[PDB]
């Protein structure tokens, strides 16, 4: 791979560049500094590349096209760019020269093809569909994949990649006038999307996880009004009568009832309040470690759930320990026992917990602390088991989100937003401190790397562009040498984080920045020196 | 909002 | 929020 190819002011140069590098290497443009994404994505370029596409595409014999991937693919990183570079921006005859490229693969002969070569290229058009903003041109196209589509199909990795694409189409329509215009009429799309999600053939198959998008994306056409509005609300009837909440098809089922109750009337399809009889069928199991801790999960075992009690119970005690709590609560905090929601795995937490939580899953899980003050408040922490996580529990990120419980009730007043100044540093370097100890090599390793930060600059510390290196391993380095060092002005802090005083807070810890940087810099010395 | 074929399981916390 | 396409999945 050159980089720097892609960024001639010629668009021949360019086109080769594409060509002799191909789609591995034109990935870098997705993530490449500025100046290149400039270069390479100017209105002309997008124009020429388009056009040699368009002539390409329909030349296509099918079996696959390393060169068609590429350049759809960089038609497609170009408005990914634009959409995040405000140095990019297309002129107005750069997107009907894509989709006329677009248009010479969908109308070629071999467009339907089912082959891995071909999705590979297919799988780069269908989402250039999306990218380019062409939501709204190729529906007959995305009805037929969906009526298409069968277990011959199903067997090639990148086909499923390629007929996966028609639900970013379908989501991101929403943002396109002249699909939201349409799409509520488009009754035979609605009836093979229906279709599509009551496969009963996808049920534990690879292409599962199409079919149960393909539930979301029909439940979230009850948002648009036509011709297709009775298909739709059948179809999604019949999604809830074959399958349910938690069992055979309950990634589709629950991918529908999600779009459904968000956008329609939940009475409409008799799913109401199904969040909480599914809370009670998944985390099925109840134990409870003490009064300040209960576990409910999907399917640990008894070995599992004495683990967990016992290294969140030793990490309670050294909590309250090290914080000097007392076991005192912070004031206006009925928080009195965590519940800990464990799933069986990821796949499990992005299926269930959702709903269950009323919380986004693309992520590692959550502690919910909500309102502190408020009757009934619930402190939840959600997560889920993976084979890779610390034994003996084997619950993910289970130390580390534990201690966000404890300095949120005896520590920091008030809900997650109570913080009138920035309090990352801490709340991450606690968590961090508490769960690992003097056990973090990550830490130890980032100030042998050269690149530091001073006091000043890890209390400014934000979660946005999460820097995890600055919040997680700074984070806990600062906690770490105060304790180790100023003992006496954490709990001088502690005094105005439990009272909600953040402008005291703040004026405490600026004297800490002035005062103590370079000695942070002997004690991170001391840690180098003793890891060597 | 649609899931791609491969998630991520060991991801940090949200 | 709307948010283009980065990179699709390769097979493992
Ligand atoms: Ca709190
Ligand atoms: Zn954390």
């Amino acid at each position: 791979c050159d980089v720097e190819a892609f960024t001639s002011n010629s668009s021949n140069d360019v086109l080769n560049a594409i060509k002799t590098q191909g789609a591995s290497c034109v990935n870098a443009l997705f993530s490449a500094e500025s100046r290149i994404q400039e270069a390479a994505f100017e209105s002309g370029h997008m124009y020429n590349i388009a056009k040699h596409t368009t002539d390409l595409a329909k030349a296509y014999a099918g079996g696959g096209s390393d060169e068609l991937e590429a350049l759809f693919l960089y038609l497609r990183a170009g408005y990914y760019a634009e959409f995040y570079n405000s140095k990019v921006s297309f002129l107005s005859w750069v997107t009907p020269a894509v989709k006329e490229a677009v248009d010479a693969f969908v109308n070629n002969a071999n467009f339907y093809e089912n082959s891995d070569p071909h999705g590979k290229v297919l799988s780069e058009v269908i989402i250039t569909m999306d990218s380019a903003g062409l939501q709204h041109a190729y529906l007959p196209q995305v009805t037929q994949w969906l009526t298409r589509w069968d277990s011959q199909y199903a067997q090639n990795w990148y086909m499923r990649n390629a007929v996966n694409g028609v639900f970013t189409i379908l989501f991101g329509g929403q943002w396109n006038e002249q699909f939201v215009q349409t799409i509520g009429n488009q009754t035979e799309l609605a009836k093979a999307l229906g279709d599509f999600a009551l496969r009963s053939s996808a049920i534990g198959a690879s292409d599962e996880f199409m079919a149960a998008n393909a539930g979301r994306e029909l439940g979230r056409l009850t948002k648009y009004s036509g011709s297709a509005s009775s298909t739709v609300k059948s179809k999604l009837t019949e999604i809830f009568a074959q399958y349910e909440m938690y069992g055979r098809g309950d990634a589709i089922w629950l991918g529908a009832a999600d779009t459904v109750s968000y956008y329609a009337d939940c009475s409409d399809y008799g799913i109401c309040n199904f969040e909480s009889q599914l809370k009670g069928l998944v985390l099925s199991q109840s134990y409870t470690c003490s009064p300040t801790i209960r576990i409910l999960s999907q399917n640990m075992t008894q070995d599992q759930h004495v683990a967990a009690c016992s290294k969140m119970g030793y990490e309670e005690g050294y909590f309250h320990t090290s914080l000097e709590t007392g076991r005192q609560p912070v004031a206006d905090d009925y928080n009195t026992q965590l519940q800990v929601n464990i799933f069986d795995s990821s796949d499990d937490y992005g299926k269930y917990a959702g709903p269950i939580f009323n919380i986004s899953t693309n992520n590692g899980g959550m502690y919910l602390e909500g309102d502190p003050a408020t009757p009934g408040n619930i402190p939840n922490f959600v997560a889920y088991e993976a084979p890779y996580a610390n034994p003996d529990h084997f619950v993910w990120n289970l130390e580390h989100e534990y201690v966000h419980y404890l300095d949120g009730r005896f520590d920091l007043y008030g809900g997650f937003g109570h913080p009138t100044e920035r309090i990352v540093w801490w709340s991450e370097g606690i968590a961090e401190y508490v769960s690992k100890e003097n056990d973090n090599q990550a830490a130890i390793d980032t100030i042998k790397d050269g690149s530091t930060f001073t006091l000043s600059e890890i209390f400014e510390t934000s979660y946005d562009g999460f820097d995890v290196d600055r919040i997680y391993r700074w984070g806990y380095l600062a906690v770490r040498f105060m304790f180790e060092r100023h003992k006496d002005d954490v709990n001088q802090m502690l005094i105005e984080t439990r009272q909600g005083n953040w402008a005291n807070y703040k004026a405490t810890i600026n004297q800490w920045a002035i005062l103590y940087q370079s000695e942070f810099e002997q004690w991170q010395q001391a840690l180098v020196l003793e890891h060597h | 909002e649609p899931s791609q074929q491969v998630t991520e399981i060991y991801q940090h916390h949200a | 929020d709307y948010a283009p396409t980065k990179l699709l999945p390769q097979q493992p």
